[PDB]
């Protein structure tokens, strides 16, 4: 990755430089210099001595300050300093006031702005993930939770006595669709995060599952098995009208949207072993799009439509892999066991998924260039179905 | 218990 210097911020209620460093490394785009190896610890743009950094192959340095305010809040400021072609030039800088609970958010804001200034890619460090935890609690063992993308600041959205599956975020980040077995069978519901209001979407006979909101906010795709097998359906969210997208006796599920809100990728057993297909929601037959491997399933298409990640079987093993949608090129990304249910960061730089790490008590992160892999912090249960929020 | 009955998807007996 791109070498970069991230210096401890001048003060401590939280280690802001540590957060920036972790964020930049998580993206796979950067290789922040290990803290022990730093040549100096400048607290301001003026204290930067650019030669010590260029000597290490580093052409950008992040410095910052954290100052406490009389009202009990904190000022967090950062400055991005060029240590390459224009040594000492401030490329980017910002300063803001936050109370203690938002110090992590302050760090992620610095990460986002530094990231974007250097890569030209919008940052996703202030985003969230939704997931389901099966705890050992007896009365309500299933919880739909939300946390920051790195596992911090987790909160409970819904608790249930019965299994929950496959949460999906609305594009404005304000709602979560999910599958619940609370009534004694499957139902698809949409829950408004702010007030806890639950809208009933579908509870047809047999299975109701695998929801996905269109990027434009107008439609919800999902699968129903009422006809005798899983088929894809789309609901117009304004009216509640439902249209059948696929028909026939194969199983078609796990829909994910293309950026145009008109096409879906999805998994079908039409060819035998699961493969990924594309279909226009308005008409026409599905087209198979995965030809490499022996099995490919549970796709997520990137927000720019350039590629998709999915669970792919190659050389006998299943891992998270990425398929370029223009070239057809495929790259295996993860190396862990029992890799499943991948979900892309809204900038396409990172994938969150589930594996055997910690016997399923943790979620995993892998950068989409395959350069960096990490476990999220452990939860107090079995964690499944991660869903990466849109930009917030 | 809870399953989509596909025999293969992420919602096939996940729990
Ligand atoms: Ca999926
Ligand atoms: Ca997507």
């Amino acid at each position: 990755g791109r070498p970069i210097g991230v210096v401890p911020f001048q003060w401590a209620p939280e280690d802001i430089g540590g957060i920036v460093a972790a964020d930049l490394r998580n993206s796979g785009k950067f290789n922040p210099l290990d803290r022990a190896r730093l040549p100096q610890q400048p607290g301001s743009a003026q204290e930067v001595q650019p030669a010590a950094w260029s000597a290490l192959g580093i052409d950008a340095v992040v410095v910052g300050q954290v100052t406490p305010n009389p009202d009990g809040s904190y000022n967090v400021a950062y400055q991005l300093v060029d240590t390459g072609g224009a040594p000492g030039t401030v490329l980017a800088q910002n300063s803001y006031k936050v109370n203690k609970q938002w110090l992590r958010y302050a760090g992620h804001t610095a990460s986002d702005e530094v990231f974007e200034k250097l890569t030209g890619i919008k940052g996703a460090f202030r985003t969230r993930i939704a997931y389901v935890v099966q705890t050992n609690g007896g009365q309500f063992p299933y919880e739909l939770r939300v946390s920051d993308y790195d596992g911090y600041n987790q909160f409970v959205v819904h608790r249930s006595p019965q299994p929950l599956m496959s949460p999906a975020w609305s594009p404005d980040g304000s709602k979560l669709a999910y599958v619940t077995f609370e009534s004694g069978r499957s139902a698809l519901v949409i829950q408004t995060l702010a007030n806890g209001a639950v809208r009933q979407v579908a509870s047809f006979p047999r299975h109701n599952g695998a929801p996905a909101f269109s990027p434009d906010g107008s439609k919800l795709a999902f699968a129903l098995s009422k006809t005798g097998s899983l088929n894809l359906y789309v609901m117009d969210l304004a009216s509640g009208q439902i249209r059948q997208v696929t028909d026939g006796r194969s199983n078609n599920t796990e829909p994910t949207w293309f950026p145009d809100s008109q096409n879906l990728a999805f998994t079908s057993d039409q060819a035998g072993r699961p493969q990924v297909y594309k279909v226009n929601i308005n008409g026409g037959a599905p087209q198979r799009i995965t030809w490499e491997g022996s099995q490919n399933q549970d796709a997520d298409v990137s927000s720019d439509g350039k590629f998709m990640v999915m669970v792919s079987s190659n050389g006998g093993q299943q891992h998270i892999a990425k398929q370029d949608l223009a070239t057809g090129g495929v790259q295996v990304l993860s190396s862990t066991f029992l890799d499943e249910t991948p979900s892309l960061a809204p900038n396409g730089t990172m994938v969150i998924y589930s594996s055997s790490q910690g016997m399923g008590s943790v979620l995993n992160l892998v950068s989409t260039d395959g350069r960096f892999k990490a476990r999220l912090p452990a939860t107090d249960g079995q964690v499944k179905f991660p869903a990466w929020s849109p930009y917030l | 218990g809870a399953s989509d009955g596909s025999g293969w998807s992420s919602e096939n007996n996940p729990w």
